[PDB]
RNA sequence: AUCGAGAU
DNA sequence: ATCTCGATG
């Protein structure tokens, strides 16, 4: 299990990490003392020499450069001891271990890995400073986040093994993602947060920054386009310079709720070859989502083309906000004078409406549910009173959080939070739950020892009435405790219960492959399915459309 | 429950239906008597369907369940994949374990039994057997540290 | 540890203010948000830099050798 | 002078204890509206009160500014990392010789404060500094 | 066994594995100034040499494809077709 | 460890020359400059002087990335003119107004008392 | 090398939909009783309110870099006080005896709504839009 | 030969459905040269689409359920992980039976 | 980093100028992303910065003691009467062109934390080097030169890409290689190398 | 005379309040940038340590005595280390200094910049004084001493620029405004109910007009009048900080307009 | 220093849960995280 | 090699 | 239940 199957290695680093968006997706910032000491075998050739002997003249200390030379009788030319380190003719068929350098292949894990994508061949960059650096929209793949994740890299020797790399493991192959036949990289936090705001209509980019952010893109054509605005001021829309990104040959229809090719909530999405005609393009649009313009993108003009295309978004939309700016206050949840009276009222309704179940159920007139106690019917009819009490009250809070609520402008956006983190926040944070059911008694018959004995009331059973604004109350607190202690217990229970999962499943499956007459089997030739997936077609290449021969009137399937 | 279904007229419509939940299994007799549809009653005991109504019914819960614990959380995975595991299962005639028990005394070579759970018995038992491994699965040409049946290495190279 | 100086943030001197400091409060009897003013210290950056630098210096020269 | 009592988690069961002794047993007889929403009087029995509630908190939470205000798994994270905070250990590391061991330049007494952080000695004993902190996306690093 | 030349099913497209190491398996021996039986515009490394080695089918190796049983088909790479 | 001497910022290495010029390939009468060992101070203030003269079509700048002391601005301009003088007439443009300034501050200066 | 429509309209509504820089219009034709419009407007710019008489063109020029200016010596349609330059992306049959095309001015759309306008409103990239007084 | 036929019928189902006389004509106007690139492109668009040999499913579908399952934590049933580990142990021991009769 | 459990990786340094700055002067020392603030609800990291402000300001000691009748108002009241927007916000510039920021921005003193775990502590990487005796892998850990362990697990992905040859040279070129000598009937490691 | 203008209004010994008219944003600020951190600056690059018992490590203190802020008015008559064909130092391109100190009372023993102690022939030139503008005398807090400790040090101040190490800021806090009320609309202010109870009003909006509230938005309108005030550290005095900067900032136009004449 | 001298340690229903009774004796928050997350408190 | 403390 | 650290016969 550990020696065999799962050795230590030669020719491998790991280093903290953290995020570089004026990085192409598939690159890796490696620092430069760790490429000053892995190293791969070059076989000297015509073709290379030249740029290969000033690599051993170098030295194996100067970035560009290399340690050890290796001959015809496989001795070993230690380039930073010897006399003749600053000699050595290179000779054709020997061999001269080098620095790692700008452009070459390598393999960039972190663990755990859960996956093919935990593992991908990226492009060298070599850098100041000692992070791996990456690219943003490289991670949900490897699940990272820049607190102190460190991550493992991997460098191949052979020509073969490059190869293997570039062809197969490479990052922009695995893009469009078979596991769940869409895309696994999307765009995210600040360049999404603004890929949006940048495209409001209300968003207008006057000449001077147009003109910055058009050359901003690489690929840019050098053209300037003709401004939607010619008239007292020669404006551009968001949406208009963001299309400049855009390739073409693109094409994309969104539609969501209230939508009808006029979008007056500027919803959905149009996108008619490289260019946005209407929509706010937020999550939906240009997250990592199925109708995604990634998912487009990439199987249409190619990997490497919505390899680069991320970069590109990223780019001018990371100066664009860059310029314009964005933040977040207790403001953002802060909520108007009169909403804090309704809210307050509106978890009030709901303590008459548990008391008077309460003093209904204690006169035995409450009926049982068929086939459920008394008390579970008291504590369920409770349990939802208070339930939909918080949500009621966070609704009510939605509602003043006003379109510049910067808390709402991530919401809106996909970025970060959520209805709840609002509800939470500025309004009540609820009830809380210790093995599903409101908080026991620990103690005989109440909850702490400030309350009287027999008391089934929220305050006593563990609802918070406050918010996190507002601030908690000693019991709330302690109650709320309990709370994310159950939390943080199966969270590293649940880790563990699934890290073995992952290895049986593994094992079991393991062997199976698709052999070269599209059957699918074993190590032993027995067959397991006759075609795989029951079609015979890898899940990446697959998308859903629609049946149109299925739905709809007799008349109208005729229509 | 609420259920999609035809109209007379083409369009599929609302009607929603009378379903009975249940507390405790016994598909023998429940599906055999009268009112019901015997032609679609549904257990969450996958291993309760198979042993009524044959393996190929059963492998269509057991990833119905599958399914729904994944889905319920709302995501989603491509069909195959979880077909594949559900088709693995339930191969060898019956329903067979994920674990050291189904799948780890399945005829299988040795030494790929052995990078899992029980590892020294089986290389006991098989030398005991006197068994001859094929050297065919993925496992043992890491051991050996050769090119696996793989991808890259499932062909051969000439000229 | 000893006043800082210059302010980290702003820039502008401030080790020349600290026992200058210390005589506002302890001796002409004021507070130290009128102190800290009195002292040049306008914005905060620069104010945050004297109300706390705590001088634990005071408390290793108590060692003897 | 029986004006305090050493009570254990069995003793506690057979009692009623009060949370503030101010707001909970005054006679009973207007509400700025951004105050928390405490419960009631609803008792009359209270035979010993809690001397204040911040003292259900241990050492390091107790360093925590409004840890009430705060989604309580974030606290208990704070008070693993609070044990990895730089600063000084004791006055006397300069005489001390122990393998590693990590003191920073300018110690800062924090700005925001906690009533129980006068006993845990940490206005002498910082560990941390007092940065001026902006809320922004600015280059997107 | 054998099989003919006749009487292949065997996806006459290449696979991504196939092409992979045809590729890897020339990059090494153009690494090791074995002949180019191309003309090289102008480049240098020997994947991207292969790479162009392949594109006008100037690539002398043959593909072994088995079959579960015992068998097998050979295939030039004048043959397999490079989609992808 | 890693990181690299501060005055890598305004001090020129070997073989790195202030400006580097290149011909954009992709529009016509149009110019990439390479600016060395300089940064956001110098190349905002040549785009929008750059872009006050009446005969010039184009012109932005962008540091590529902030661990390096370099900076790109790109000029394109009218069918005649050569970018060279756009950037040469800019550079000037602003050193007189720079003059003008340090001597009317230097005048406005000399009447307050204190 | 010219024009393709043309009309004097009367506003009735003017919506400023959770935004403080464009607001869109529903104006009506005086003229012709088959007609309506609807249009996003930068109303910081140029603004627009209640019962307003608006004139409208389309046209197809007065395609490269824009230059700007040099041409406070020059050609310019603009005898209009607003003009915007749009994609247009629809040809909607409202069935008839009627028909309703859809512009796109970076976001800022428009509807109209005609039936001459089909020998003259072709299936274009053109549209610049220009709006007088 | 019926394997195949049995591979496609899916996709044709659609094919058809997205091909109809009255649509290729009416609904999106085709002209015929752009209509038999249409065709030619699909072919070639599907083939693309196949499952390459060598491909290792065996692995990949582990990995594809092994990982959102390590993604799940928190109307009375097992579910999430406990239920996972039902599942895949062969319960049968299990906690929550139901019989549920249309 | 912070003081409820909002921890962070430096990822850039800028110069007090490339800092955006307030119309005061005043620069930041440390700037967050807002985007970690929505979905932990650390709530109190925002009013610490709020108090935090006004008291540095007024230079009295900030109470954020637990249970309390101080409030984001009752403070916001006084950061008014000092001459600031009562919720911490300043207009601030981009130093980069001089132009106003679009937004306001969040800006106060909050107390932060170093924490150990620094870079050039973790910086190891191998190349080939030492070897254990017994098994001739490369040693556990950085503190000698030691190897990173290409796991179990990791070799699942190379499996899944379908990348044989990797596979191979990493768990034999890499790591142990060995060549031993074998009978070429009763098939063992009773061989003798009298090679010479 | 022509385009960009002054007018002071406040002026002190460290601050220079003034309106600067008739430019573009783009050099208003480009001069702000330069004036942090491109003017250059006498601090102390290179300490040389003979003993020292105090509490303090040595190079805690090297530190400090490199944040002091020395004379620099006859800086740019002295010359870069790097530039100057001397091994090292010279006085032709560095100042030293020495201190010494030593524990002698029981009262605790301080150690200020201005028991500095200039060595290096100054050439008669303005440069490297331990600048004080302490009014009791004693210019920083170097460090503190017991009964029997020493400090026995050699300092040596070498020319040097912000971009490089702060120490060189002869700068501190540049204020900076334009257009106090929102006129131009370069921001998008934050609201609860009204945007200006909210907000509070720049001592900067007296000298500007109001908006009338009727009138329509000023479109092709774009920043002249920028609102600054430099804070001198005293290296070098106020006037000459903005002046140096003025100069320094066309010094490196300067070089690539000549830079052109070389290529 | 403060802490890991005011520490608990249980070896090993269910303990890890705070539990209604730890208020006031033992610290809700305080404890490691995964590993011996609430079998470990401080008081 | 036994052992506890930590990063994820 | 991939990593660093300390301690220990
Ligand atoms: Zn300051
Ligand atoms: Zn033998
Ligand atoms: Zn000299």
């Amino acid at each position: 299990r550990g020696n065999l199957m799962g050795k230590r290695v030669d020719f491998s680093a790991r280093t903290v990490i953290s995020g570089d968006p004026n990085l192409e997706l598939d690159q890796v910032g490696v620092p430069k003392s760790i490429a000053k000491t892995l190293t791969y075998p070059e076989v000297v050739t015509p073709y290379n020499i030249d740029r290969l002997t000033q690599l051993v003249r170098n030295g194996p200390n100067e970035h560009p450069g290399a340690k050890y030379v290796i001959r015809d009788s496989g001795d070993r030319i230690d380039l930073r001891y010897s006399k003749r380190a600053g000699d050595i003719q290179l000779q054709y068929g020997w061999k001269v271990e080098r620095h790692i350098m700008d452009n070459d292949p390598v393999l960039f894990n972190r663990q755990p890995s859960l996956h093919k994508m935990s593992m991908m061949a990226h492009r060298v960059k070599v850098i100041p400073y000692s992070t791996f650096r990456l690219n943003l929209s490289v991670t949900s793949p490897y699940n990272a986040d820049f607190d102190g994740d460190e991550m493992n890299l991997h460098v191949p020797q052979s020509e073969e093994t490059r190869a293997e790399l570039s062809q197969l493991c490479a990052v922009p192959l695995q893009i469009v993602s078979p596991q769940s036949n869409k895309p696994c990289m999307g765009i995210v936090q600040d360049t999404l947060c603004g890929i949006r705001k940048l495209t409001l209509r209300d968003t207008f980019i006057e000449l001077d920054q147009v003109l910055n952010m058009l050359y901003w893109v690489p690929d840019w054509d050098g053209v300037i386009p003709t401004p939607a605005i010619i008239k007292p001021k020669p404006l551009w829309s968001g949406k208009q310079i963001l299309s400049v990104a855009i390739p073409n040959g693109i094409h994309l229809q969104r539609f969501d709720e209230g939508t009808t090719l006029l979008s007056p909530k500027d919803n959905g999405m149009l996108i008619i070859d490289g260019q946005i005609i209407f929509g706010v393009v937020e999550k939906k649009t240009v997250g990592s989502s199925n109708g995604g313009l990634i998912h487009v993108v990439t199987r249409e003009k190619g990997p490497q083309v919505c390899a680069k295309l991320f970069g590109n978004i990223q780019k001018v939309v990371n100066f664009w906000l860059l310029h314009n700016g964005f933040s977040t206050g207790i403001g953002d949840t802060i909520a108007d004078g009169p909403t804090m009276r309704e809210i307050t009222e509106t978890i009030a309704e709901a303590k008459k409406k548990v008391l008077d179940v309460t003093k209904e159920a204690q006169a035995n007139l409450l009926t049982a549910k068929h086939g459920m106690t008394l008390r579970e019917s008291f504590e369920d009819n409770v349990v939802r009173f208070l339930n939909e009490a918080r949500d009621k009250a966070g609704r009510l809070a939605e509602v003043n959080l006003k379109d510049l609520n910067n808390v709402k402008q991530m919401v809106m956006a996909g970025s970060k939070g959520s209805f709840i983190n609002i509800a939470q926040m500025s309004a009540c944070v609820g009830q809380q739950s210790v093995e599903g059911k409101r908080i026991a008694f620990g103690f005989v018959d109440r909850t702490l020892p400030h309350f009287s004995k027999d008391d089934y009331s929220p305050e006593s059973k563990g609802f918070v009435e406050n918010s996190y604004l507002r601030g908690l109350t000693p019991q709330e607190f302690f109650f709320h405790a309990m709370g994310g202690r159950e939390g943080l217990i199966d969270t590293a229970v649940k880790t563990a219960e699934t890290g073995y999962i992952q290895r049986r499943l593994v094992k079991a499956l393991e062997d199976i492959m698709v052999h070269y007459d599209n059957t699918t089997r074993n190590s032993l030739g027995n067959v397991i399915q006759f075609i795989y997936g029951e079609d015979g077609m890898d899940a990446a290449h697959i998308e859903k459309q629609s049946l149109d021969t299925i739905g709809g009137s007799d008349a109208a399937f005729e229509k | 429950y609420d259920r999609k279904v035809p109209s007379p007229t083409g369009e599929y419509v609302k009607e929603p239906e009378w379903v009975l939940e249940t507390d405790g299994v016994n598909l023998s007799e429940v599906m055999t008597v009268p009112g019901i549809d015997p032609t679609r009653i549904y257990t969450n005991s996958f291993i309760d369907i198979m042993e009524v109504l044959g393996i190929e019914a059963g492998r269509a819960a057991l990833y119905k369940e599958v399914y729904n614990v994944i889905a319920s959380d709302g995501s989603y995975v491509n069909y195959r994949h979880m077909a594949l595991l559900v088709d693995v299962m339930t191969t060898q005639g019956g329903l067979t374990s994920v674990t050291r028990h189904g799948f780890n005394r399945s005829n299988t070579g040795a030494l790929m039994r052995c990078s899992f759970e029980e590892t020294v018995e089986i290389l006991f038992e098989a030398g005991a057997s006197a068994e001859l491994d094929d050297c065919r699965g993925v496992s043992e040409n890491v051991i050996l540290g050769q090119m696996a049946p793989i991808g890259t290495g499932a062909f051969d190279v000439m000229i | 540890m000893i006043v800082p100086v210059r302010c980290f943030s702003c820039g502008k001197v401030v080790g020349d203010k600290w026992e200058s400091y210390l005589n506002l409060l302890q001796e002409d009897e004021l507070d130290e948000g009128t102190a800290l003013s009195r002292l040049g210290l306008k914005r905060y950056c620069c104010r945050r830099m004297i109300l706390t630098h705590v001088d634990l210096i005071e408390k290793f020269l108590r060692y003897n050798p | 002078e029986g004006l305090v009592e050493y009570i254990d988690a069995e003793e506690e069961e057979s009692i009623l204890i009060a949370m503030q002794p101010e707001d909970l047993e005054p006679a009973e007889a207007d509400v700025d509206p951004a105050k928390r929403i405490r419960v009631s009087h609803h008792a009359t029995t209270f035979t010993h009160c809690e001397i204040h509630p911040s003292m259900i908190l241990g050492v390091a939470a107790s360093i925590i500014p409004f840890p009430d205000h705060n989604q309580s798994p974030r606290n208990t994270y704070q008070s693993a990392m609070g044990k990895q905070a730089m600063g000084v250990f004791l006055t006397n590391y300069n005489v001390r010789m122990d393998t590693m061991a990590n003191i920073l330049y300018y110690p800062q007494k924090p700005l925001g404060t906690t009533r129980a952080m006068e006993y845990l000695k940490f206005r002498e004993l910082p560990a941390g500094q007092n940065a001026i902190v902006a809320i922004a996306c600015y280059s997107g690093y | 066994k054998a099989i003919p030349k006749d009487q292949r099913a065997t996806t006459p497209y290449m696979t991504k594995y196939e092409r992979a190491r045809i590729l890897g398996t020339r990059a090494l021996q153009i690494s090791m100034n074995a002949p180019v039986f191309v003309d090289l515009e102008g480049e240098t490394d020997p994947l991207r040499i292969a790479m162009k080695e392949l594109a006008e089918k100037k690539i002398p190796l043959v593909i072994r494809r088995y079959l579960p049983d015992g068998s097998f088909e050979d295939w030039s790479v004048e043959e397999l077709i490079v989609d992808l | 460890m890693n990181a690299p001497d501060r005055f890598e910022l305004f001090l020129l290495g070997e073989g790195e020359s202030k400006l580097k010029i290149d011909p954009d390939t992709k529009a016509p009468n149009a110019v990439v400059i390479t600016f060395e060992k300089e940064d956001h101070t110098l190349g905002n203030l040549i785009r929008a002087e750059l872009l006050n003269d009446r005969k010039v079509l184009f012109a932005a700048y962008k540091v590529e990335h902030p661990f390096f002391a370099r900076f790109k601005l790109r000029i394109q301009t009218t069918e005649g003119y050569d970018p060279k003088d756009a950037l040469k007439n800019a550079c000037n443009s602003i050193i007189n107004k720079l003059g003008a300034l340090k001597t009317n501050f230097e005048t406005e200066w000399n009447l307050q008392t204190l | 090398s010219n024009t393709l429509f043309d009309d004097i309209f009367q506003v009735s509504e003017v919506d400023p939909g959770r935004y403080n820089k464009v607001c869109r219009i529903e104006a009506a034709s005086t003229t012709q009783d088959q007609c309506k419009l609807t249009l996003d407007i930068n109303v910081e710019l140029f603004p627009v309110a209640a019962q307003d008489s608006l004139t409208v063109t389309i046209a197809s020029s007065l395609t490269r870099s824009w230059r700007p200016p040099q041409a406070g010596d020059r050609s310019l349609a603009d005898d209009y006080d607003y003009v915007m330059y749009g994609t247009a992306y629809k040809f909607e049959e409202v069935s008839k005896d009627l028909i309703a095309v859809y512009y796109s001015f970076g976001g800022l759309l428009m509807r109209l709504e005609g039936n001459y306008r089909n020998l003259n409103n072709l299936k274009q990239e053109n549209a610049y839009l220009l709006i007088r007084r | 030969q019926n394997a195949q036929r049995d591979a496609v019928t899916l996709f044709c189902c659609l094919l058809r459905s997205r091909l109809a006389t009255r649509r290729v004509l009416q609904e999106y106007r085709l002209t015929k040269q752009a209509f038999d690139w249409v065709l030619s492109n699909i072919e070639a668009q599907f083939l693309r689409s196949v499952v390459h040999p060598g491909e290792m499913v065996g692995v990949l579908a582990a990995q594809s359920i092994g990982e959102p399952a390590t993604q799940m934590t928190l109307k009375k049933v097992t579910s999430g992980v406990p239920r996972l580990k039902e599942i895949l142990n062969v319960a049968k021991n299990m906690k929550t039976p139901s019989l549920t009769v249309y | 980093a912070s003081r409820h459990g909002q921890k962070g990786t430096i990822g850039i340094t800028y110069r007090r100028e490339d800092m955006p700055f307030t119309a005061e002067g005043i620069v930041p020392d440390l700037i967050i992303n807002p985007h970690a603030i929505p979905s932990r609800m650390t709530v109190a990291h925002l009013i610490e910065c709020l108090l935090s402000k006004v008291a540095a300001l007024s230079g009295n000691e900030g109470d954020a003691s637990p249970f309390t009748d101080i409030t984001v108002e009752g403070i916001s009241k006084l950061l008014r009467e000092h001459g600031y927007q009562s919720r911490g916000f300043e207009v601030m510039y981009n130093g980069h062109t001089g132009k106003k920021l679009m937004a306001q921005i969040f800006f106060g003193p909050t107390y932060y934390q170093r924490l150990r775990h620094m870079v050039d502590d973790k910086i190891h990487a191998r190349a080939r080097g030492p070897m254990q005796v017994l098994t001739r892998q490369p040693v556990e850990g950085r503190s000698r030169d030691g190897g990173l362990r290409f796991g179990e697990m990791e070799r699942d992905c190379m499996i899944a890409h379908g990348a044989a040859s990797f596979l191979k040279e990493r768990l034999m070129e890499a790591s142990d290689a060995f060549r031993v000598h074998i009978c070429g009937i009763c098939g063992l490691m009773t061989v003798i190398a009298k090679l010479n | 005379e022509e385009g960009p203008q002054v007018k002071i209004r406040e002026a002190s010994k460290d601050n220079v309040d003034f309106i600067l008219s008739n430019v573009d944003l783009a050099m208003a600020n480009s001069l702000r940038r330069v004036m942090i951190a491109e003017i250059p600056t006498l601090a102390i690059d290179s300490v040389e340590v003979e003993t020292n018992t105090t509490v303090l490590a040595d190079e805690f203190i090297a530190h400090r005595l490199g944040l002091i802020p020395l004379q620099s008015m006859d800086i740019e008559q002295l010359e870069y280390s790097r530039d100057c064909f001397c091994e090292d130092h010279c006085d032709k391109c560095s100042v030293v200094l020495t201190l010494q100190a030593f524990g002698e009372s029981e009262s605790t023993t301080n150690v200020y910049s201005k028991d500095l102690v200039i060595v290096s022939n100054l050439m008669g030139r303005n440069i490297g004084h331990p600048i004080i503008q302490d009014k009791e005398g004693n210019g920083v807090l170097i460090c503190k001493l017991r009964k029997g400790q020493e400090l026995k040090l050699t300092c040596v101040a070498k020319k040097g620029i912000a971009k490089e190490h702060a120490k060189w800021g002869p700068a501190a806090a540049i204020e900076f405004e334009y257009d106090p009320w929102n006129k131009l609309k370069h921001t998008d202010y934050w609201y609860e109910q009204d945007s200006a109870k909210e907000w509070p009003q720049s001592k900067n909006c007296e000298y500007e007009d109001p908006p009338n509230e009727g009138d329509p938005f000023d479109y092709k309108a774009q920043a002249d009048t920028f609102y600054m005030n430099v804070e001198s550290v005293g290296s070098i005095p106020v006037d000459q900080v903005v002046v140096r900067g003025i100069d320094t900032l066309q010094k490196k136009v300067a070089s690539i307009l000549l830079a052109l004449t070389q290529m | 220093t403060l802490s890991h001298l005011r520490r608990t340690n249980t070896p090993i229903a269910k303990p890890r849960q705070l539990h209604n009774t730890h208020w006031g004796l033992v610290c809700p928050a305080e404890t490691p995280e995964g590993q011996a997350c609430g079998l470990v408190k401080n008081l």
